[PDB]
């Protein structure tokens, strides 16, 4: 849904 | 891999992840951990990219069950990838406790495992069914802000990929949008304001970081 | 699985396709095989789906790890995939001889497990360092063959498949380039003559798989 | 190198 940390 | 050499479980742990075996990067990356010695910058990445993997394979299967789930079988299936997701976070906090944190004294490597703390009660959370693990992975992260604020500057990426994990968690798990955008707002800014003092290549770093930051600051408002 | 019912594993054997689990998805069609009873069309093509998407992971995988290859860890881990690859093999030939084949009568299910033996043996081929199993892929490629041409039409897909991944095998595994090439131009030439005679959703199944013939020969020429 | 059949 949301970009989270690479 | 009680058995095999540091060296060796870290090298082929680099091995495995050229081959896109992410499993066994894990499983190489635990055996190097409990080895009991700590890690570097770079051992601790190759151990989050190998959980990260790992968990995101289960995590994107999950979500294709629950969603056919809305006989047993479905349920029964749903339910048997999730122990297993459930089995991978609770393995992945078991190293960050037996020894990781408590010996993590540097602010690089104390932020970093709090930071994965968060992130592995985050998708304890995402399927559970729950008070407790949202309030483990709230501590987590907050005890990381403490340090990161204090400790690092506000381009730092450890400190930047903190924040955006922490505004996920805002958003998506403890139905705090307003608090989501105001985190992911605040550290945008304050890190623009901080990058004429990078490098070229410290600039190409934060600014990855912060444009994932402005794609859910889109998304959100 | 033994303890499972043959219908609730064939569900949940689709429910980890949609996951994308193939490892699962080969467990859950390996005990539906066990059961003892033969399967329908649709349920091979789920035996073989999965077991494709595990070998090919490992294939992939293998090819990396061996280009490193050209201390002893890159040659242990490699070793260590390859064991894991010739593993599966063993349990896909060991399902097609324990008795899928033997209880297989029409030409469908015959030449499709045919084919599957003769593909088996080839990853076996791919890693091995040999003659017998080159030997082994060629005799039930052969075998398949035989019969496809005397019960199936040229536009056949199983047999469409079959010719690809038999002359695939003379290409790469046999070093017979020209039979390869022969193969698949006449097996392109007899199927374009018969197209007239299918549906247009017939049509749209066996061109498909003629473009692959037809893009071998493009690399190959 | 060379495509198989799906
Ligand atoms: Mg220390
Ligand atoms: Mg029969």
């Amino acid at each position: 849904f949301y970009p989270s940390a690479e | 891999m009680g058995s095999m050499e540091r060296a060796s479980l870290i090298q082929k742990a680099k091995l495995a992840e050229q081959a896109e075996r992410y499993e066994d990067m894990a499983a190489f990356m635990k055996g190097a951990v409990e080895k009991g010695e700590e890690l570097s910058c770079e051992e601790r990445n190759l151990l989050s990219v190998a959980y990260k993997n790992v968990v995101g394979g289960q995590r994107a299967a999950w979500r294709v069950l629950s969603s056919i789930e809305q006989g047993p079988e479905v349920r029964e299936y749903r339910e048997k990838v999730e122990t297993e997701l459930q089995g991978v976070c609770d393995t992945v906090l078991g190293l960050l406790d037996s020894h990781l944190i408590k010996e993590a004294g540097d602010a690089e490597s104390r932020v970093f495992y709090l930071k994965m703390k968060g992130d592995y009660y985050r998708y304890l959370a995402e399927v559970a069914t729950k008070k407790r693990i949202i309030d483990s992975a709230r501590s987590a992260y907050q005890e990381a802000m403490d340090i990161s604020k204090k400790e690092m500057p506000p381009t730092n990426p450890i400190r930047l990929g903190l924040a955006l994990n922490f505004s996920v968690f805002h958003y998506e798990i403890a139905n705090s949008p307003e608090e989501a955008i105001s985190l992911a707002k605040t550290t945008f800014d304050e890190a623009m304001a901080d990058l004429h003092t990078l490098s070229e290549d410290s600039y190409k770093d934060s600014t990855l970081i912060m444009q994932l930051l402005r794609d859910n600051l889109t998304l959100w408002t």
